[PDB]
């Protein structure tokens, strides 16, 4: 279990991935060019996992870059760390998916797909022991929606023993005025229900809300909200990146946090929020730590956890500190907190310490939940979905596609069944 | 000539036996490269043309990275590259994985490299498998290695050395599940199994050694003295010696009731120097204090069915039986009717060991203690709690059926494990 | 005052005679088996050393059968372990075929699932062939 | 009736053993490198009976050496007497009986057992002729008990005409090597009563309890229970050792003691009784050593002689003393104690003057009783036996190795109608 | 010429026989080497007991056997060893440990043919022999059981020539084994009609001689031994000198025997005095006669009082004259009964053997200048039967130590004949007594 194939697709996609590689190339000690010039052992001890080594030196990430849309690629390899990735890896088509799922799906996007699929194929085969695929999109668009979510099945075709991951992120009518993006959220839920085993549930509410209210910027932007994207994938990826007990692969993460098959959708949590580029100075305590990566205002899903009921939680640390406060004061969030918590899954709570902290930060808090209040995520974009259905408004866009009305009752059928299985478990007792 | 072959399964089992092939070279002055400058320990080590000493030992693991820093570390001369077995992917904390799945890949080369130690024994007297029950390989692999070598070599005696789980250390939610299906399937297949609690472990190095959050290698150097004073008496040629056979013979009444209760002392931490030195009569006195168990259950509201003292250092038999006399007098050391109350004394001349640089003071005389009590049934039955938590709402379920596992073998391990508790509950009673 | 005294012999060395006191009240002398046969005596000889050797053979014939219940025991030990390795080799291979039974069963039914997507897919692509050109 | 064959099984077997040949040969005169260095011709007259002669001066034990566990081979070669001993009498296995008699009468010590066969028919060849055997055993492991016990029954089979004499140690919680003595001990029982023809019960809790009660000993070791052994079989073996008249051979002893066949189980009673330690004593008058017959205290088989009756009795005088006086006080314990001897075996009790004591003590006295009380020690035995029996409490260690339950069962059945027997002649009553 | 042939069997025939060849060495003038000054100028009834060899030599006409050879390889490295010819000392390697059975039945027909070829051989130098005196213990497994095998061959082999016993009757005091009274009756049953005169030795009664008027503690076999010859010198003293009475042995069984199952005469020696003590006048006439008629001087203990004599016989030796003799019967009829049976006279046959009383030159004995031996057949002497008749039912009605006869091929039913043979034996000296 050592490399992970990483797959960037549509705008949103590519932009949170591009950051990705910006940010754990930073921790790695990888500068723009490709080479190593760090000054730790630790930094490079599991760095097969998301970089293939070249011609000597050099590290290449094993990202496909995908979009049918040219203009992002030009936009990526003109980015900070634009340079490091593999020429050939780019696959670009030409027309764009005019937010439009079944454009991605069925028709433009299916002619791409192959042309994907041909560097996919040749990275997973490159592999000494392939942990899986994530893949990075968001579902309001057409591309990163409608083709991200056609890949998945293809690949999975392909591969079916290994790990679908996946950082969906999720669409609000605060971020963006698309009012097609419920359909194409419920479209692509359906198909992340049936073929993802682990889907980090990245809602642009929830990211707009944290830096309007929290951060106090009045208009924010999609690089304020991708801030806070990188911080969480840093996060989350972690105990992949580096040497550790917890987590340490796709697999072992997806045993520890899904329960039951189609409950993979993470609700993920981190301390502490910060804007763009800024300083700094105070560094939040162990309590502090554990308190804040535990609220509210703290979830990257616009969900509030004291609403329903964990099923899992993992929780990382980043930074030097005491394992001895940070197991205390873990323990005492589950005693104090026990309603929050499911008492028919013993020692839910999983903790882990990397030493390393992230750029900026003296001391951080990552925290992975699969909490039954995910549910209000579902409930909120099949409400949006419903408005719209009821009145069957822009269905000809899909139609046209060559789409029909059953599957828009299929998908939707599917995530109502979703919320009611989430509200079964957070109702379902010990006893 | 009285071999006995060590097998070491998964991260737990290959670490212990880190620490006690570690030992054991020590404890008879055998150098890293596997030079020396009694005869005994012939039993455990065999010799080459070049005189070197060679562990008669096997180290598997379904991944690389835990035997790899073997392959690396101090001993790498040690053992022979054929006796350290590798597989590429672990079973991802599964054991449908370990067993099926993973295992199935491993196992002829595992029991080839076996068959090959065994034939360089003229008196083989059988296995030692250490193991955890946490983890994928540890539960798993194992039951699947226990199975095969029953076919192989029928009733010859096999041995365990057995992890049980702790939420402090614990690396996976399924922990409880792993446990019951390796000790349902296992059942038939072993003859005695020493189990280890890491709680109690944890709790002996932090009360005891003064260690505020204690790691696996504390916890490890711990345990490979204990399992010291249980090879010991196969190892040397002391006072008073005892074999597999006789273990075997004296602390198993029933072939389901195999599982004795260790209990060590003494643990005195490297510092004060004053801590000593503790009389015949104080050590073996401690071995009925709940402090020093190695498994978390409370005697005293249990009932002894067998005991076995294995003494070492300067220890005199007079010394012993007068301590042992005093135990006779005890009220509160219940012994069930059906025994003529029954004590196994082994003692050996060399004093305990101890790793410099280690958390453990040197003792002039030290004592394990391995007792049949049917107080060993509460950790059964917490086990079996957890169990049932999880499986009333088949939570993580899925993970096993997809690696071919049935929902009926989970049912007929619970109801194995509900037989062991009624067992425990009927050899307790007096006719 | 009366005894009656009968010289009876007279020689070198010694001298004998009978003193009596009193007659005989009762006047008229007093108021066998042949041979034995030295073949009876060997007989009955004989017949005691047959007996002795009865009992002695008959000791031998009942330590004979502790001898043969001996082999018995090691035979039904090694019976019991040969009967444990096959009992063990075939609930083993049952258990690894239901298991790869299964397994393959899941991955056939989820690849299935996949490859009927597929189907859909180029279905719904003939639909928008029957709505692109085949218009305006 | 000359030459004895000496068999030492297992642990105890071997520690008692050796203990008989280093007092033996202090008694007789010989040194460690069996070198005779007396000053009485008495010590040599019957030698013939223990020990061949080797080349020129050297005497050494005819002694068999026998054990399933290499260990205690080397225990004797490095004890005092250990290079006395023939090196190729010795017989060891590689793999021990693992306290289990199934494994040390069916399994581990028959396949020894042709090899031992092998070094007691050279001794038995070399033979002018030969009485019999002496086993020393324990009944509680599983080499001593079970392969002993296997032994006795392959040289019935080859020497039926000899006689066969052991030396068996009965078990004891208070002084306890394994749980499953009961058990060793009941199958062990059961192959004496119909195999040998004599066996001197010596019980490990009457040793404990002389050890605890009368000599003072808080926490008695092996040590202290075995130099009441060897003073025992330093004294029940006088009269086969030295010249004199009564129980000379192991035949006429057999004779003399055994009126049934299945009652050869003798009770040892030994005067005065002395720790390891003391060192002292002067004391002991005939009269003193005649009481300790019916002193229940001096006997090394928990029983109270008071509980049962005498059917025989053979009893030893050590020193230099008159036989006029033990003549009296013999007659006198018997006449005051009429209610213990049975009136329907006249002149039951035979008594033999060695003018040789044994070291240490300048007077001693040795009594030998086949007595109905010995029914207690078998009581014992089966009482633990049947409280593990009824549990059927690590009776899978047994059958594994291809026992029966049954034999279990009939083990038990032949001990409880041995009990039954002692029960019948103690309620005897010479009506006639 | 009349010759007897003595035959010594197990260690008490074997031990007694040593001290009667030493006593009779003594009395002719025998040298341990088997010379003797010759050089005389006589009676040679020495050579009834002692033949001649062509170095001038006295060999003993006797057979010394035993089924181990201890006792006798004692006699072949002893004093006298030159005294015996090898071939005349048997001896078997294993005894046969107190039981008649395996003396008798097992041990006992590997050596018989061996003994026979023996006694043929001795026989065969005799011109006119007499028979036999057969010396053995009813105790031990050779003296019981192989001295009945003998008895029964040598009436086959010898058909009527006489045949008398010298038997040592059993005595706990020196007793060795439990089965003694077994062995006692087992081959008295056997013997019965084998036998024509039977002299038992009550080892009991010796023992208390021994302890009474030889004042020693704790008396030895060697003591025993010195007394019991003693009285079997008397009883042979005129078959080995010019003697009047019982001169030859046909005339035991003619003075002593009325009928052939009432063979045992009882024995009564005087004076038996320490030499160990103060110079004292010598006992008359008179005294030793009347010390005949003492119970505590009997060779057997039983109470003539409670019998009747059916013969009496008068062995005087030494310095003796008729009329002190019959003086002394005179005497003792005034004050005391001695009754006999109706048919037989109230009387006693008198003999007077002018040899000296002969003792062992350092012995418990001091020498007398008169002395005499009393043989007196009485129904008394079933006392003695009755004794060891009941030890036999003690235990035989428990069947105890049966399995040892059995074991060497004997059935029950022996000890059933053999016991019912001795109720028989009972009966006629009740019978024989009546009137
Ligand atoms: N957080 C975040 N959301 C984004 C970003 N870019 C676009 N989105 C959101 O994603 C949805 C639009 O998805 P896009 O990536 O632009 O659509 P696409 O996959 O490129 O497909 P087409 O444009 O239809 O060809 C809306 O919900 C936008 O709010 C971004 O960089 N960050
Ligand atoms: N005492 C001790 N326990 C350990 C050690 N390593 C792991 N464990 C315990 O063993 C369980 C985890 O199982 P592991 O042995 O690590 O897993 P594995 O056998 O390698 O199986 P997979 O990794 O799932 O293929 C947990 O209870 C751990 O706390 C160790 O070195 N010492
Ligand atoms: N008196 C005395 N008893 C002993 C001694 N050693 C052992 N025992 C007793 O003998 C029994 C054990 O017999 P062992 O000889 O030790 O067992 P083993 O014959 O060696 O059989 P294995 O060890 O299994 O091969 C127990 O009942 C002990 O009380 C000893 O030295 N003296
Ligand atoms: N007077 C006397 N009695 C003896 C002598 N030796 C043994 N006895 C008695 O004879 C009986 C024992 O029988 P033994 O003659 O010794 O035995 P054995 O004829 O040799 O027969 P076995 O030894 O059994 O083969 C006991 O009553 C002894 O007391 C002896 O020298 N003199
Ligand atoms: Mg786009
Ligand atoms: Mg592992
Ligand atoms: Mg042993
Ligand atoms: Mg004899």
């Amino acid at each position: 279990m050592r490399e992970i194939v990483h797959i960037q697709a549509g705008q949103c996609g590519n932009q949170i991935g591009a950051k990705f590689w910006e940010v754990i190339s930073d921790e790695h000690g990888i500068d723009p060019t490709g080479s190593y010039h760090g000054d730790s052992d630790l930094q490079l001890e599991r760095i097969n996992v998301y970089y293939n080594e070249a011609t000597g030196n050099k590290y290449v990430p094993r990202a496909i870059l995908v979009d049918l849309e040219p203009g992002t690629m030009d936009s990526v390899r003109s980015g900070p760390f634009g340079q490091i990735f593999r020429p050939d890896n780019f696959v670009f088509g030409q027309s764009g998916a005019g937010n439009n799922w079944a454009k991605g799906h069925y028709t433009e996007g299916a002619e791409l797909v192959d042309s994907v699929l041909d560097v996919v194929r040749k990275e997973s085969e490159s592999c000494d022991c392939l942990q899986g695929f994530q893949l990075t999109h968001s579902l309001g668009g057409g591309t990163g929606s409608g083709m991200g979510t056609l890949l998945i099945s293809k690949i999975r075709e392909e591969y079916p023993d290994r790990i679908m991951n996946t950082f969906s992120v999720m669409p609000s009518p605060k971020v963006s005025d698309t009012v097609v993006e419920p359909y194409n959220a419920t479209l692509s839920v359906h198909q992340l229900v049936e073929n993802t085993d682990e889907t980090y549930s990245i809602d642009n509410e929830a990211l707009y809300d944290i830096c309007f209210r929290t951060l106090k910027l009045t208009t924010p932007t999609y690089g304020d909200l991708n801030h806070l994207v990188s911080a969480t994938m840093s996060g989350v990826t972690t105990c992949l990146r580096f040497p550790g007990q917890l987590n340490a692969d796709l697999r072992k993460l997806a045993v520890n946090m899904v329960p039951f098959p189609r409950l993979h959708f993470f609700m993920p949590g981190f301390a502490p929020l910060t804007s763009r580029g800024s300083q700094q100075y105070r560094a939040l305590t162990v309590p502090e730590l554990t308190q804040q990566m535990f609220d509210s205002k703290n979830m990257m899903a616009a969900c509030d956890p004291r609403h329903g009921r964990y099923l899992t939680v993992a929780t990382i640390f980043r930074g030097r500190m005491s394992m001895k406060e940070v197991d205390e004061q873990m323990l005492n969030i589950q005693n104090k907190n026990s309603s929050y918590f499911v008492e028919w899954i013993p020692n839910n709570v999983k903790t882990a310490v990397c030493d390393i902290p992230p750029r900026g930060l003296k001391m951080s808090s990552t925290f992975i939940g699969n909490s039954t209040a995910i549910q209000e995520l579902f409930k909120r974009i099949s409400e949006q979905f419903t408005a719209m259905f009821r009145r069957k408004a822009f269905l000809h866009w899909y139609t046209g596609e060559g789409m029909d009305e059953m599957e828009f009752t299929e998908a939707e059928s599917n995530m109502n069944d979703l919320v009611s299985e989430y509200q079964q478990y957070q109702d379902a007792t010990a006893d | 000539m009285r071999e006995c072959i060590s097998i070491h399964v998964g991260q737990a089992g290959v670490q212990i036996g880190n620490a006690c092939w570690e030992l054991y070279c020590l404890e008879h002055g055998i150098q890293p490269d596997g030079q020396m400058p009694d005869d005994s320990f012939n039993t455990f080590f065999s010799e080459t043309g070049a005189g070197k000493h060679v562990p008669r030992a096997v180290f598997v693991d379904l991944e690389p990275t835990v035997i790899d820093e073997v392959r690396t570390g101090t001993y790498r001369q040690l053992f022979h590259p054929e006796q350290l077995i590798t597989g590429k992917e672990d079973a991802a904390n599964n054991y449908a994985r370990g067993h099926y799945t993973i295992g199935k890949e491993i196992i002829d080369l595992v029991l080839d490299r076996i068959r090959k130690l065994a034939d360089q024994c003229t008196g083989l007297q059988g296995f030692l498998v250490f193991h955890s029950f946490g983890g994928g390989t540890g539960s798993g692999f194992t039951s699947l290695l226990m199975e095969r070598l029953s076919v192989d070599y029928g009733k010859k005696s096999k041995l365990e050395f057995s992890i049980y789980p702790a939420p402090q250390v614990s690396t996976a939610v399924v922990e409880p599940y792993n446990s019951i299906l390796t000790t349902h399937t296992t059942l038939e297949h072993s003859d005695c199994a020493f189990m280890v609690d890491n709680e109690a472990i944890y709790d002996i190095c932090r009360r005891n050694l003064d260690i505020e959050r204690p790691t696996y290698t504390n916890l490890n150097r711990l345990i490979s003295q204990i399992v010291s004073s249980i090879t010991a008496s196969l190892r040397f040629d002391g006072a008073l010696n005892v074999d597999l056979t006789e273990f075997q013979t004296n602390l198993v009444p029933y072939p389901r009731i195999h599982f004795p209760l260790a209990t060590y002392a003494p643990v005195i931490s490297a510092e004060k120097a004053y801590h000593e030195q503790l009389s015949v009569a104080e050590i073996t006195n401690a071995c009925f204090e709940p402090a020093n168990q190695m498994v978390k259950c409370d005697p005293r509201h249990g009932k002894y069915m067998a005991c076995c003292l294995l003494y070492r250092g300067d220890v005199v038999p007079k010394d012993v039986n007068a301590a042992i006399a005093t135990i006779k007098t005890k009220r509160s050391i219940q012994f069930v009717d059906w025994c003529p109350t029954g004590f196994k004394v082994g003692i050996n001349y060399q004093p305990p060991t101890v790793v410099p640089g280690g958390d453990l003071a040197k003792v002039q005389r030290a004592v394990c203690m391995l007792s049949n009590t049917t107080a060993i049934a509460e950790a059964w039955a917490r086990l079996d709690h957890k169990f049932d938590l999880m499986y009333a709402k088949r939570a993580f379920v899925h993970w096993y059926v997809g690696e071919g596992m049935e929902e009926g073998e989970f049912s007929e391990a619970r109801e194995d494990m509900a037989a062991l508790e009624k067992d425990y509950e009927e050899v307790g009673v007096d006719s | 005052a009366d005894m009656e005294v009968i010289e009876l012999n007279k020689a070198t060395s010694g001298q004998s005679w009978e003193v009596i006191l009193k007659p005989p009240s009762f006047d008229g002398v007093p108021e066998r088996r042949r041979d034995p046969s030295l073949e009876e005596i060997q007989k009955k000889l004989e017949a005691a050393e047959e007996r002795r050797k009865y009992q002695e053979a008959e000791l031998l014939k009942h330590l004979a059968e502790k001898r043969e219940h001996e082999r018995e025991v090691i035979q039904k030990a090694i019976e019991e372990n040969n009967n444990f390795i096959k009992m063990a080799k075939e609930k083993l291979a049952q258990k690894m075929e239901s298991n790869k039974e299964n397994r393959e069963a899941h991955l056939a039914a989820m690849l299935e699932r996949l490859q009927e997507k597929d189907k859909h897919a180029e279905e719904v692509r003939k639909n928008k062939e029957l709505k692109e050109e085949a218009s305006r």
